[PDB]
């Protein structure tokens, strides 16, 4: 690798609304099909990332 | 630069590499007590020094007396200790009627280092005057880091693609010192003669209590006092 | 009284705060180990005569 | 006095605590709400809470009444003009006196300087 | 950063001076660690008397509950450590032994009351009296009341220890106190051991009860089951003489 | 230490991730930014 | 001793509430200890705040910090 | 609006440590905690007695037996519960001496602990 610049990259952003600062941790599954959030209210919430 | 030890250290490698050198320690075992080669007294198997014997059973370095080993200049061979063991195990008392004219096997073993030994070494260096002390506590971690670099220069960093390869790697990298089974659960006529003997020992100050490790402390103290007094007299 | 200098000094002083204790914080361990180590030290001090005798010395080559 | 009969009579012993509060605090503690848990168990828990609060009220009312030299106890700063009329006022002093018997400390400073 | 200036200048000059004087503190040499580190790495010879504390076995070593004699043996070195050159009062060891028994009884009662039920009733001379008792179940209560009335009528007799048949039957089913009960009780409160963190940490960090006996006990993940779980239904070199040396050393250790 | 990368603000970088060939790094920060990092810059063509 | 961030006049007021008279040395000692305890609480609170990936400190974090230190809770 | 001193001071100290925001009722919580600690310590010191510095030190040492076993102490600093490091080292030595469990490829990811230690029949 002689000369040139870095590599272009695309990004997709997921945004969560009406959380009021109760969200402590977040994680994605290995195949980008599920998302899990742990909160300050002791419970976990899981969603399918495509709405099915 | 220094040579690093192998992944699994065995008595054969150490005893073959370090032939022709004097052993680190020599211990003589008797029926009820043991001693060292140049020691004058004795240690009973029921005494605190029993701990040392346990190390001899587990082929571990005895860190609990490490200071005493450093004071005496005991040699180390790649962090291990070579110990030679010599084995000699294999009428009418207190009666005025008695008459009187004036009336081994050899083994060699190797003890291997542990993590508690390194912790003890660093802790001792922290309090050993030479800056003031030999090692400043704030520099401890860095020093430790360097030591690790000299003990494990090579690691297994190649990745695996599936669980079968991880299983094979865990099988291949097993260590004898960490391959034991789980421990076991915790578990919980002469009468007339004994009664007569107890009755006949009534109001006895010392013999009654029993129903013995001599340390000669008083004689050593007297000898120290005599030496000090002789030294003081010699000055004048 | 310059306000910028005062603010810088106050914030720099507050950033490096490090209180000192009045008594040290205790460290806990079982009693059995303490008693055993005390006994071992007594025995070894008696054996070595306070450090005047080297009982671990080896003479010869084994 | 059986537990089965008491749980079967839970229709007549519902407390004044709304179901939403019960669900919120049960979830905070770790119990799924009455859709999956029996409604009667949740009602029983709320009734126990109401009984505990009523005990803590009956005391501190006793303390207020026996109180009716003469200076306040340090550590219970609160209040304003002191109310009006010959009415009974729930003050920090009486609540602290009462809850000290349950193992709770509620002491504060009166001024800050 | 223009609000910080206002916040700082709202403080009066005395507070600002006091805050600024913190810069004169000579940092943290933390030399006081040395003593702690040392802790880990005509006249009366009081050291000789003090060193007698380590010449007696501990209760855990001898298997004996401490009594007046042991406490008396322990007292004097403590007194000489603190500079109490006149010793202790003659009546202190008995007081200490009574206090120790009271403390142990309180701890054990607290542990027992959280894991047991259906104890003897207050019919006579047996039970918890005016102290704290256990819970009861409906069937046990019914049978106990029936038997108490029957005994009052003279149709029933107690055993040699004064228990009724229902009480004796309930008692016989109980077992010795195990570590699972202790672990459960410690999750409810301190049990009186707030000042002894080592005991608590020893309990928490240990093996589970029954874990070492059933080392190969396994269940499986099964989503088609009620709970998702399926239950299956040089001379003498070491390598050539290690065994002989081990035999000799085991004989020495006994 | 091979090197240091700078440019994020203060507060914390909770997440990092490598690419399939480990030649690029992606980081997410509490300053409301996502940044991409070259693990080895190309040789100077002169 | 060192320079103290906590003012001994607060300790003097507290001792006033209980009818106690203090000298200088015990007053300085108590002020130093109060300052050290405040520092400990702040350290634990910041630890809890950073465990949740946050830069805002709430009353819940301070309450958890007091709970972990074996302190009687405030209500 | 009025605001007591030591409150502005606590808030400035918090800001200097990297906190970008805090709720209004943290300063008064800290002030009341300080009040309670001072009252308890000196009430203890009163009984051991004019009060000297030795009585205050002894009261503090006595209180340190059942609380405040935390902080950010490092080398031989009584934090994280206050346990000695040698005791932890010997516990680790006892634990790490056992061989790692043997797992077949057909039970990797699916085998669970024994029936005694799982949540069966809990509903």
């Amino acid at each position: 690798r002689t000369g040139g610049i870095g590599i272009p990259v695309s990004a997709c952003m997921f945004t969560f609304h009406n959380t009021l600062g109760t969200v402590s941790c977040m994680d994605f599954s290995n195949d980008h099909k599920l998302v899990a959030v742990g909160t300050m209210d002791s419970y976990i919430r899981v969603w399918s990332l495509d709405g099915k | 630069t220094f040579d690093a030890p192998p992944y699994v250290i065995t008595p054969e490698y150490i005893l073959k590499k370090f032939a022709g050198h004097p052993p680190s320690l020599i211990v003589h075992l008797y029926q009820n007590h043991f001693r060292f080669d140049q020691q004058e007294g004795m240690f009973q198997y029921k005494s605190p020094m029993r701990i040392f014997i346990e190390h001899l059973r587990n082929r571990t370095v005895p860190h609990e007396i490490m200071e005493y080993l450093i004071q005496g200049g005991v040699p180390f061979y790649e962090g291990c200790l070579i110990v030679q063991v010599f084995d000699h195990r294999t009428t009418v008392p207190f009666s005025i009627h008695n008459h009187n004219p004036y009336i081994p096997t050899v083994y060699t073993v190797v003890l291997m280092p542990t993590a508690q030994a390194l912790h003890t070494d660093l802790l001792l260096k922290t309090v050993t005057p030479r800056d003031h002390m030999e090692l400043d506590p704030k520099n401890i971690y860095e020093v430790e880091a360097k030591i690790l670099l000299a003990t494990y220069p090579k690691l297994d960093l190649e990745p695996t693609k599936n669980a079968e390869e991880t299983i094979a790697k865990l099988e291949k990298l097993a260590h004898p010192e960490h391959s034991h089974k789980p421990p076991e659960p915790k578990v919980r006529d002469e009468a007339l003669a004994a009664e007569q003997e107890r009755y006949m020992l009534t109001l006895d100050e010392r013999l009654s209590s029993k129903l013995w490790e001599p340390r000669f402390e008083r004689f050593k103290l007297i000898e120290n006092i005599k030496q000090e007094h002789a030294e003081k007299k010699e000055q004048e | 009284v310059d306000s910028d200098e005062e603010t810088a000094a106050v914030m720099s002083a507050l950033a490096n705060w490090n209180p000192q204790p009045v008594v040290p914080q205790p460290v806990f361990a079982p009693l059995k180990r303490q008693y055993q180590l005390a006994r071992l030290h007594e025995q070894l001090q008696a054996a070595t005569n306070g450090g005047r005798t080297n009982i671990f010395k080896v003479v010869g080559f084994g | 006095a059986s537990l089965r009969e008491f749980l079967n009579k839970m229709d007549d012993y519902a407390p004044i605590i709304p179901d939403a509060v019960t669900n919120y605090y049960m979830t905070r503690a770790g119990l799924p709400p009455p859709p999956q848990t029996d409604i009667r168990l949740a009602r029983l828990l709320a009734l126990a809470t109401q009984k505990f609060i009523a005990d803590i009220a009956a005391d501190a009312y006793q303390y207020s009444r026996i109180r009716a030299l003469g200076i306040q106890r340090p550590g219970y700063g609160g209040g304003g003009q002191g109310g009006s009329q010959n009415r009974t006022v729930l003050t920090m002093e009486d609540l602290g006196m009462a809850v000290s018997e349950f193992g709770v400390n509620v002491k504060r400073s009166e001024f800050y300087r | 950063e223009r609000r910080l200036k206002g916040e700082v200048m709202q403080l009066p000059a005395r507070d600002r001076r006091r805050i600024k004087e913190l810069a004169h503190n000579d940092f943290d040499p933390y030399d006081a660690l040395a003593n702690v580190l040392m802790e880990h790495a005509l006249k009366m010879n009081f050291d000789l008397e003090i060193r007698k504390r380590y010449a007696q076995p501990l209760a855990v070593e001898s298997g004996e509950f401490p009594d007046t004699s042991n406490i008396e043996s322990r007292m004097l070195p403590f007194c000489y450590e603190a500079g109490l050159s006149s010793g202790h009062a003659p009546d202190a060891a008995q007081f200490m032994s009574i206090a120790t028994e009271t403390f142990i009884k309180e701890v054990m009662s607290a542990i027992f009351s959280r894991t047991r039920s259906n104890g003897p009733g207050d019919s006579g001379s047996a039970g918890f009296g005016l102290g704290s008792g256990w819970i009861q179940t409906h069937r046990y209560r019914k049978q106990l009341a029936k038997e108490e009335e029957a005994f009052q009528r003279g149709e029933i007799s107690r055993d040699k220890m004064g228990l009724l048949p229902v009480e004796a039957k309930a008692a016989s089913e109980r077992g010795p106190l195990g570590m699972a009960d202790v672990r459960l009780a410690l999750e409810m409160g301190d049990c009186g051991l707030a000042g002894f963190p080592v005991i608590v940490k020893s309990v928490i960090y240990g093996w589970r009860e029954g874990e070492l006996e059933n080392w190969e006990d396994y269940t499986y993940v099964d989503p088609s089951r009620p709970d998702g779980i399926a239950i299956p239904s040089w001379e003498g070199a070491e390598p050539e003489t290690s065994d002989l040396l081990n035999a000799v050393l085991d004989s020495c250790l006994a | 230490l091979i090197k240091k990368c700078r440019g994020h603000g203060k507060g914390g970088i909770p997440s990092l991730s490598f690419s399939a060939e480990s030649n690029v790094l992606v980081s997410g920060g509490l300053d409301c930014t996502v940044r991409v990092w070259d693990i080895e810059l190309p040789a100077d063509p002169n | 001793g060192p320079k103290l961030l906590w003012n001994p006049e607060n300790v003097r007021d507290v001792a006033d509430a209980l009818g106690i008279t203090l000298s200088e040395e015990p007053l300085r000692l108590l002020a130093q200890d109060v300052e050290y305890r405040i520092g400990q609480v702040i350290v634990e609170s910041l630890r809890f705040m950073r465990a949740a990936n946050r830069t805002t400190l709430t009353v819940q974090d301070v309450s958890l910090a007091l709970r972990v230190l074996d302190v009687e809770p405030l209500y | 609006s009025p605001r007591p001193r030591d409150a502005r001071t606590l808030e400035l100290l918090l800001t200097a440590q990297g906190v970008t925001s805090f709720e209004p009722r943290v300063s008064q919580l800290l002030l009341d905690f300080a009040y309670r600690h001072t009252a308890a310590v000196l009430s203890d010191a009163l009984h051991l007695s004019s009060i000297t510095a030795n009585a205050v030190a002894l009261a503090i040492s006595s209180r340190l037996g059942y609380q405040f076993r935390g902080g950010g102490g490092g080398y031989y600093g009584g934090g994280g519960g206050g346990a000695s490091k040698d005791w932890m080292l010997e516990l680790a030595r006892e634990r790490n001496k056992v061989a790692l469990p043997r797992v077949l490829p057909s039970e990797w990811g699916v085998r669970l602990p024994g029936e005694r230690f799982v949540l069966s029949g809990v509903s």
